[PDB]
């Protein structure tokens, strides 16, 4: 079948296409990149069934357009910090105390 | 003067569906269930069908194998406990002759098991609490006498037989 | 979408507490990764969105 | 049947005057009992603007019967109501069972090719099919006389180019 | 194991060099590279 | 009863529809607890059966029917020091090891 | 014929050899485990193992190339590309078996996605 | 090494929960001991799928 690339308009709405983050799909990503180390007198090989594109951790999910547009929207959960404190010669001074805690994100089940 | 703000809090999946209702629907992709790729899009509301219970089915397996052998799947290394995850055990556990093994096999939904095991109960002279038979009685009647997988009442059936032997009738049996 | 659109959306349900908010003088966020390009992305993506 | 319509519309007026308020099921039920057809007009009405959640185990039988009337009757405007009713927050959840969700799509999309400008029928057919359904042959057949009728022949190719 | 503690108070990758140099090789180990 | 539960999870069944994209699917397996709660917190699901510090850090108490003045009590000082400054055990098994060191002690 | 008379197609990640790892390939494996301070190496080490040869012997000659693992959080990424030559009704009977069984195996959301080529892409013959 | 300095230090120990009583280097070993703290499953599932007829 033909790759739905050829119906995407060229005014789409592109964070629909890549809503979160995924991999490589070269029939969705309507783009003619390439990638690989060329053979002599050859080109970069094509997206459809290079690897080396499906290994990359690819932003199509973080285009400018798509930040802008999360971040409108989580402007709802923050709140203000306090005007009165306006630089650390007040924070040290209203806030003697610093409390310092680390938390640490990595891969795997635990 | 520091003015504190207040804590506003939001349930745990309310950043994700944020995020989601920033995102519409793909107008050129099937369905998010299906596979985006050329080879593996269904064409035809049949094959769309089609390929949803085929891997509805390959699910099935997967639990049924996870079931029939659960001593490969019970080391758990996921850290907080993921219960879901885990295998699920569908055999009675208490064996010895009391309302507690016939209590279990009501929430185990054994049909067979459960009536053969108040019969043994009855065989042995001890008696069984007005809420057991009323449990029974529950399931028996949902299920009709068969087993959890239409069925038409039959007369004398074991729910009339065990309806009939109680000493005590109330309203939530009636 | 060009006319079927979602009439209303739900919007998460976020409620202003009572008790008095944390605050933090400094946050700081040390990524590591194998790859300087990934690293870049991700130095974009987070200023980006902590400007907006 | 028809005996029974002045009891159905008496237990709807008891069940609203006694504080239940009434689920998707009910004006389903009242739907079909009534469709063998102006109700759904002032059932519409009642129903703009409101998000349902799960009461019966008949609600996701509701926009099936409540598109059918759309289908029978010949209304569009009816039946962008009733979408929109449909898309009013989460009530899409009530569409039902893929059977019930291609019904409902291929009514609707039959009476938009029947009753549309062909520039707003293309519009739709291009958000729905695939996204929302695969189009059964009918429906094919269905846009390519809404085409015809629009004297829009130029669009065939692409038409039977999607219909391959 | 615990009782024996107590009474003493009285008184990388864990595979083979082998399959290591395999994975390795094949870039199947994240982060190894060769110098 | 059966029946309750039953019709509970057929109306569960009426807005049973399958996953719309990928955000629903993370959603629904943050439900199920498949998927890890963010921001990280790396105590998630841990609370040490509601024990503060001072369950922890002072383990003095477990040491009054031992000898008060005698070189056993310097023994089980220096092991309640030891097991005060533990931050991979329990109360539980902290006391369970001051427990064991008394039978012992008993016996001998 | 008489003694003076008388006197194999490769992929990207075939051709190139174990020295371009960095250079000219990548990590078929993408996971924080070997950074820097990280732990447990060795444990996502022993998981990708068992997750290629169950995936080698799950989808027998449909394989047109290596698995890559990718890993966020708890979520496990199989992204593997395999031939058009099985049905696809079975592609979806095994997507749905070895996704049940590798995320009840290692309690975890494991995912799979799967990419079709008619055939082979060779990069060079040696 | 003056006594004010010596139980000043004995002192802080005590607030710090450090081993109040000098025990020399040898005995607080207790100190430090209490301080501190399948090709099985994989052959038979192997195995076992592959009598199911679904592995290899």
């Amino acid at each position: 079948l033909p790759p739905r690339t050829e119906k995407m308009a060229v005014d789409q709405d592109w964070p629909s296409v890549y809503p979160v983050a995924a991999p490589f799909k070269p029939s969705a990503v309507p783009l003619p990149v390439r990638m690989g180390y060329p053979v002599k007198k050859g080109v970069p090989m094509a997206k459809e069934g290079n690897l080396e594109l499906l290994k990359i951790p690819n932003f199509l999910h973080l285009t400018p357009v798509a930040i802008k547009k999360h971040c409108e929207a989580l402007k709802d959960f923050c709140t203000e910090w306090p005007a009165a404190l306006d630089s650390d010669e007040k924070c040290e001074k209203h806030f003697p105390i610093e409390i310092d805690s680390t938390d640490y994100v990595s891969s795997g089940p635990s | 003067e520091v003015v504190i703000p207040k804590k506003k809090t939001w349930d745990k999946v309310a950043v994700l569906q944020a995020l989601a209702s920033t995102v519409n629907r793909d107008t050129t992709a099937v369905p998010y269930v299906f596979q985006d790729d050329p080879y593996l899009m269904p064409a035809s509301s049949l094959e769309s069908r089609s390929f949803l219970l085929a891997k509805k089915s390959g699910e099935n397996v997967a639990k049924f194998i996870i079931n029939s052998y659960p001593k490969y799947f019970q080391k758990d290394i996921a850290e907080p406990h993921i219960p879901c995850l885990m295998p699920e055990y569908f055999e009675p556990q208490i064996k010895d002759i009391s309302e507690a093994a016939l209590k279990e096999r009501i929430e185990l939904r054994k049909v067979k098991a459960s009536v053969d095991m108040f019969d043994q109960l009855l065989q042995a002279g001890t008696t069984v609490s007005l809420e057991t038979t009323n449990s029974l009685l529950d399931l028996l009647c949902y299920y009709g006498d068969q087993e959890p997988s239409g069925v038409t009442w039959r007369a004398k059936n074991n729910a009339e037989r065990i309806f009939s032997l109680m000493p005590e009738k109330n309203e939530h049996s009636y | 979408l060009h006319v079927d659109v979602p009439k209303d959306l739900t919007k998460p349900v976020v409620t202003i507490s009572d008790e008095p908010d944390i605050l933090y003088k400094r946050l700081s966020v040390l990524v590591k990764g194998h790859d300087k390009a990934v690293l870049d992305s991700y130095e974009y993506f987070a200023v980006l969105a902590a400007k907006e | 049947h028809v005996f029974a319509r002045s009891p159905a519309l008496q237990v709807l007026r008891e069940m609203k005057a006694i504080g239940i308020e009434p689920s998707l099921a009910t004006y389903h039920h009242i739907i079909r009992l009534f469709d063998q057809s102006f109700i759904i007009y002032d059932i519409m009405n009642e129903l703009m603007g409101k998000r349902f959640s799960p009461k019966d185990p008949d609600d996701d039988k509701f926009f099936q019967s409540a598109m059918s009337i759309c289908s029978s009757l010949r209304d569009l405007e009816l039946a962008y109501q009733v979408h929109g009713l449909l898309k009013t927050g989460d009530n899409w959840k009530f569409i039902g069972p893929d059977q019930h969700r291609n019904f409902y799509y291929s009514k609707f999309f039959d009476l938009i090719c029947l009753m549309e400008q062909i520039d707003v029928t293309l519009k739709w057919y291009e958000d729905l099919i695939p996204s929302a359904y695969f189009p059964h042959s009918q429906t094919m057949i269905h846009l390519l006389q809404a085409l015809d009728v629009a004297n829009r022949l130029e669009v065939i190719p692409k038409i039977w180019k999607d219909s391959k | 194991a615990d009782e024996r503690l107590r009474i003493n108070s009285l008184r990388r990758w864990r595979l083979s060099r082998i399959v290591f140099r395999h994975l390795a090789d094949h870039g199947q180990l994240s982060g190894i590279q060769r110098a | 009863s059966l029946w309750d539960v039953e019709f509970a999870k057929q109306l569960a069944t009426v807005n049973e529809q399958p996953l719309q994209n990928g955000f629903e699917e993370l959603i629904q397996w943050t439900k199920e607890g498949k998927l890890w709660e963010f921001p990280i917190n790396n105590e998630a699901g841990f609370d040490d059966d509601g024990s503060e510090f001072h369950e922890h850090i002072f383990l003095e108490k477990h040491l009054e029917s031992f000898p008060k003045q005698g070189p056993i009590r310097h023994f089980m000082e220096l092991v309640t020091c030891g097991l005060s400054k533990n931050p991979y055990l329990s109360v539980k098994q902290k006391v369970e090891h001051i427990e064991w060191f008394r039978n012992y002690f008993n016996e001998k | 014929r008489e003694l003076p008379c008388a006197w194999k197609p490769v992929t990207y990640e075939e051709a190139h050899a174990p020295h371009y790892i960095a250079h000219r390939k990548g990590w078929l494996s993408l996971h924080t485990g070997n950074l820097d301070g990280e732990d447990h190496a060795a444990e996502r080490t022993v998981e990708d193992v068992f997750l290629r040869k169950f995936m080698w012997g799950t989808f027998p000659g449909c394989l047109a190339d290596q698995l890559v693992l990718k890993r966020r959080g708890n979520q496990l990424e199989i992204c593997a590309v395999v031939l058009r030559q099985l049905s696809p009704h079975k592609y979806y009977f095994l997507v749905g078996y070895s996704e049940t069984l590798l995320s009840y195996f290692y309690k975890c959301p494991v995912r799979l996605h799967l990419q079709t080529v008619p055939s082979k892409v060779v990069y060079k013959y040696l | 090494l003056s006594e004010y300095a010596f139980r000043m230090s004995r002192l802080s120990a005590r607030l710090f929960g450090e081993v109040t009583r000098p025990t020399n280097s040898k005995s607080m070993k207790v100190v430090k001991l209490f301080s501190e703290l399948n090709h099985h499953t994989y052959a038979e599932l192997m195995q076992t799928l592959r009598f199911l007829g679904l592995y290899r």
